[PDB]
Formats: structure tokens, C-alpha cells, sequence
């Protein structure tokens, strides 16, 4: 019950964030630099066509999944990294050096037909503001090609230690999004004892 | 003693951090105190040889010397030396070097330096 | 190799159905999932514990019958 | 079995917990838990009281994963027979008890990625099963007798074989671990007194 | 064109042959509670 409630809270946070960032009727600017060949205007038009159903299926999936499969992912990782500060007590991860905020931990999702996560371990990408408000991607710690939005069939989501999420559709199109985690304080130290070491 | 004083810091910080990773038990039992008051006691419980399996000899005091995790000799090893020979002079002169003077080769055996 | 360069002046405007927001089960604190998980977990643990207790109880009548063999010998 | 001995000594010498318990988690359990054997292990464990949410800091335990039959590796000696059956990792968990061991307070195990929980009420059985091991041991000694009689190795063992021969029948032998969990019944501390009072 | 920059990898087969996304799971969450009850 504890893990299920924690996961429900994290997912409510992320989904509410993307929800608020898309609520106003938007036009999303490709926040990552990617030169697109001139015969592929059809493919980006297809991405434009399937963005809504893609986001809906992504919400459904991220909701229905169980909790045992989610804890190793990057969502609960960065949620624990966020809770680690307000807990008023030290905490150390098991097998990963601290996140060192600025690095977005990605969890991919397929973009064709059925939507399933593809990455076993999260990908540690680092955003960097570049020309004209187009942040530059680069990643150390993991080595997995097609990083965000490079190739089709990869929806890319990632949340920073500060809990600021971005969503990168194929081709590079997307948006940032803030995140507000709503969770009691009387239970923080339990969860952080179960997801850290406290030394 | 010459090295024992020369390498004082090494021996110091080696005797204390050397037993590490060895599970020592909890506070040592009072039974570990080897009783000395009982040697020249005229009146005391006694037991001749030849009746030590499980007789009515249960009245002897128990003493459990139990040494598990303390500093052994190999734990306090800090240096080792071996004699090479005899020398007249050392001059320094060239990469820096040190030319010997009339070295007479006489190799000896190894030596421990732990105490 | 002549291809279009990438600049932030590119946008992609997907056709959204204006009722996209008020998805019923969306945003609400998910009930049925946590509830169903709790239900199945309890139902499995109860079967496990019942099988465990029965595994010990499988000797009751045998013990009761064995205990009174003296009273045949005691007449 | 070296794992259990190592853990007992590490516990008694240092007192990282009140008491201990020995457990043999077999193959299919690990398989259904999402964890894989034959991979690098790193065992940890913590005890989490119930209704409060206070978790003692983790403690590393020595685990050793056998490959072939596990249960028989506790019952047989190397040179006389070979084990058979499934095999899982040996481990020993810490406890928190001493006057009235509380129920519903779990003992959480940690393997490479996944965590398993073991409620006290499930871990600690009331009655043990020591009466069948006499039946096992007599067969084991008869086994050693028929080995020493036939293999013709050394005289010092030949004398022991002759003594065992002249002590109990030489009929035949075999040790079966699986039969141990089925045939037996739970031993209670009274029945010797029933036999004695009937004497 | 220039800069040794990254390219957007397009679907190899024609565009018509990669499905519109979806999610099919007949396991309904509500009625499951009703049956378990």
C-alpha cells in the first residue's frame, strides 16, 4: 500500500504538470536542434497528426502500470531525490552517485501502436541552454543512441532533481513543464528509509 | 629501535587502522580476566590429574581467554629490512643519482620490524 | 546532403479535441488501482497463511488417536 | 551452508541484531520475485516495525547461491553422494524480539535490485522437526559403511567401517531431501514423557 | 546542412506503414473491484 500510494502521488504530479502545460491551446516549438531532411516533411506532419492520441495513450499507460516495475525507473528516482531535501536528514542512494541537479533522467516510450517502455535503466542526459532558447542535449553515465527526439518511435520524458519535466516528441518538438509534488510530511522519512540508506 | 623511532607515525597509524574489517565481539566478558589470586591460595578447590573428563570437578572457576579481532603481529607489521654490505662514501652527482664508494657485497637474511 | 536546418521558429500544431481536458479518471487520485492491488494482495496472503496453518493442523486426528493407546494397555 | 555459519558468527561477535534465522529461498521464488540468480549478488536487509514506520538501518549479510540441489547440500556429505533438485541462495535475516515477538512486523530482504518482505508471523514456526533426522543419520552412517567396505581405500577408515557394520545392519542406503518435507510430522516436547509415563 | 550536426532519423518504410498509437487493455479497473468484493 505504501509503494502504491507513493507511485500514485508521483504520477499525479507528472500528469498534472504536462496537463497544465498543454491546457492552454498550444503550438510547441522544437526545443532541440535536429536538421530534418527535405523528404521527411510527411513524417513530421504525421507526428503532428498523432500527438494527441499519443499523449492520451501515454497517460493511460503510465497510470495502469504496477508499482514493482516503476521503482527502478527515473520518475520515482527523481521524486526520491526531491524528497531527499525536505526530509531534514541525510540520505544516500544505493548504486548511483547523487543526481547533481541539471541532469534530466529519461524514460522512453514507444510511439507506434502499442505503447510500452523500452529502457531498462534510465538515461542521464544533461540539458544546456543554447542558441535562441533551444537547449542542447548531451549525456554522461549512460550510452544509448537516439537520445531525445532523435529517431521516431521514441517518446522521451524526463524529470530533474528540482522536478522540472520536459516532453520530447520525435523530431525534437516539445515543451518544458513544471511539477508540484503534493505529499504529506508525516511519512517522508519512512519512504526515504525504504528508498535510500540514511547514513 | 632506530627504525621503530624513524617510522613512528607509520607504526602508530598502522596499529589502530590495521584490525579493521574484523568483527570483534561485544564488550569482553568478566570471565576473560585471568584469575591470579588463586595461585598461592593454600585453601582452594583443587583437582589432581587423571580425573579430568566430567567428574564431580565442576567447582573449578571458568576462564575463557577469547581473542577475536585484536591486533596480531602481522597487523602491526610496518617495515622490513635486509643487510646489503659495507660502504665508504656516498657522493651525489649526475637525473639525480648517488655513486657508492668501495661497495663490498655481503647479502644477509630478511628481518621483520613490527614491535 | 542538403537538409533543412533546425531553429526554434519551427512549430508543430497538433489538432486537439477541445474536450481533451476533463478526462474523467484523469487528475483524480487513482482509486480502483490501489484498491484492486490491496484486494488481490490480501486474498493471496490469506490463502498462503491458511495453507500454512493447515499444514500444521494436518496431524490433529492422528495425535488424538495416538494419545489414548495406553488406556487399552491400562485394563 | 557456509553462509549461515558466517552470518551466525558475524551476528554473535558484533550484535547487530537481537537474534537471527536461517532461510533457504529456492529457485522458483527468486524467479517469480523478478530477480535472477547466476548474477552478481549483494545482500542487505532491514527490519521495519509495523504501524509506526521506523526502519533500522540496513545491514549487509553473507549470501551464497548454490546451483544444483540445495536441500540435499545440507543433508549429505561430499564424497559419498551427490545432491539433486532445485537450488536457491542461502541467507539469514535479522530479527527483533525477546519477550513477545510481535506479529505483522516484517523483515525486508534486499537483493541486487528487488526487495522481498517476510512477515514474522510467516518466518518463525512454532514446532520443529528434529525427530526425522535420526532416521536420516542412521541411513547416512550405513551409507558410509557400504562405501568403506567396497572402495578399499585406507585401513583407518576400514576399521571404522567394520565397527559400524558390527553395530547396525549393513542392508542398504540412500538419502533423499525432497522426502523430508513430505513424510514428516511436527515434533512436540511431550511425547518422550508420554512414553516414559507409559513405561 | 553544415556543422556535422545531427539528423532526424525518419521511418525507413513509407509513412503509411507505422501504426497510429493506442492502448488495448480489456482489464477494467472498476468492475474488477466489484468481482473481488
Amino acid at each position: 500500500v505504501l509503494l502504491e500510494r507513493f507511485r500514485n502521488a508521483c504520477v499525479r504530479a507528472l500528469l498534472a504538470g504536462v496537463r497544465e502545460s498543454v491546457r492552454r491551446e498550444p503550438r510547441m516549438r522544437q526545443i532541440i536542434e535536429f536538421a530534418i531532411r527535405p523528404r521527411d516533411r510527411e513524417a513530421v506532419l504525421d507526428v503532428a497528426g498523432r500527438a494527441p492520441a499519443l499523449l492520451d495513450a501515454f497517460a493511460r499507460r503510465l497510470e495502469h502500470t504496477p508499482a514493482r516495475e516503476m521503482v527502478d525507473s527515473g520518475l520515482m528516482t527523481a521524486a526520491a531525490a526531491h524528497l531527499a531535501a525536505r526530509a531534514t536528514a541525510g540520505y544516500v542512494t544505493f548504486e548511483s552517485g547523487p543526481l547533481l541537479g541539471g541532469v534530466f533522467l529519461f524514460d522512453y516510450y514507444s510511439a507506434g501502436g502499442e505503447v510500452i517502455r523500452v529502457t531498462r535503466a534510465p538515461l542521464a542526459v544533461a540539458v544546456e541552454p543554447a542558441t535562441r532558447g533551444q537547449f542542447a542535449c548531451r549525456f554522461r553515465g549512460a550510452s544509448h543512441r537516439c537520445l531525445p527526439g532523435e529517431s521516431y518511435a521514441y517518446l522521451c520524458v524526463g524529470v530533474s532533481r528540482d522536478l522540472r519535466a520536459l516532453v520530447v516528441l520525435p523530431g525534437g518538438f516539445g515543451f518544458f513543464a513544471t511539477l508540484r509534488l503534493e505529499w504529506p510530511a508525516a511519512l517522508v522519512d519512512p519512504v526515504l528509509e525504504r528508498l535510500c540508506r540514511r547514513v | 629501535d632506530a627504525l621503530s623511532f624513524l617510522l613512528a607515525g607509520t607504526r602508530v597509524d598502522n596499529a589502530i587502522h590495521g584490525t579493521d574489517e574484523a568483527d570483534a565481539p561485544a564488550a569482553p566478558a568478566a570471565a576473560a580476566a585471568f584469575p591470579a589470586y588463586l595461585f598461592n591460595d593454600p585453601r582452594s578447590a583443587r583437582c589432581p590429574t587423571g580425573r579430568l573428563n566430567t567428574p564431580a570437578a565442576e567447582a573449578l572457576p571458568v576462564w575463557a581467554p577469547d581473542m577475536r579481532g585484536r591486533a596480531t603481529r602481522n597487523s602491526c607489521m610496518y617495515a622490513a629490512y635486509v643487510r646489503l654490505g659495507t660502504v665508504e662514501r656516498v657522493v651525489r652527482r649526475a637525473l639525480p643519482l648517488a655513486h657508492m664508494e668501495r661497495f663490498t657485497w655481503d647479502v644477509g637474511a630478511w628481518e621483520e620490524c613490527f614491535f | 546532403a542538403a537538409a533543412i536546418p533546425g531553429s526554434a521558429r519551427h512549430f508543430i500544431a497538433p489538432p486537439f479535441p477541445v474536450g481533451f481536458w476533463a478526462r474523467p479518471g484523469f487528475g483524480e487520485g487513482l482509486d480502483a488501482r490501489l484498491a484492486l492491488a490491496h484486494a488481490n494482495a490480501r486474498r493471496r496472503a490469506a490463502a498462503a497463511a491458511l495453507d500454512n496453518a493447515m499444514a500444521a493442523g494436518a496431524r490433529l486426528e492422528a495425535e488424538v488417536d495416538e494419545q489414548l493407546r495406553p488406556l487399552e494397555r491400562q485394563v | 551452508m557456509d553462509a549461515h555459519i558466517a552470518n551466525e558468527t558475524k551476528q554473535q561477535m558484533t550484535r547487530f541484531a537481537p537474534a537471527l534465522v536461517h532461510v533457504i529461498v529456492p529457485d522458483p521464488l527468486l524467479a517469480r520475485a523478478g530477480v535472477d540468480p547466476l548474477a552478481p549478488f549483494a545482500a542487505h536487509a532491514q527490519t521495519r516495525y509495523h504501524g509506526s514506520g521506523v526502519c533500522e538501518p540496513w545491514v549487509s549479510v553473507f549470501a551464497g547461491h548454490v546451483q544444483t540441489g540445495a536441500v540435499e547440500s545440507v543433508l549429505t556429505l561430499p564424497p559419498l553422494q551427490r545432491p539433486r533438485g532445485p537450488g536457491g541462495l542461502f541467507v539469514s535475516l535479522p530479527l527483533a524480539l525477546g519477550a513477545h515477538f510481535d506479529g505483522f512486523t516484517t523483515a525486508a530482504l534486499r537483493v541486487g535490485a528487488r526487495e522481498l518482505v517476510f512477515t514474522y508471523d510467516e518466518l518463525l514456526p512454532a514446532r520443529t522437526r528434529y525427530n526425522v533426522d535420526g532416521e536420516r543419520l542412521e541411513r547416512l552412517c550405513r551409507q558410509f559403511a557400504n562405501y568403506a567396505r567396497a572402495r578399499r581405500v585406507a585401513p583407518a577408515v576400514a576399521a571404522a567401517g567394520g565397527h559400524i557394520d558390527a553395530l547396525l545392519p549393513p542392508a542398504a542406503a540412500t538419502i533423499d531431501g525432497e522426502a523430508q518435507l513430505t513424510r514428516g510430522g511436527f515434533d512436540d516436547p511431550a511425547a518422550p514423557h508420554a512414553r516414559d509415563a507409559d513405561r
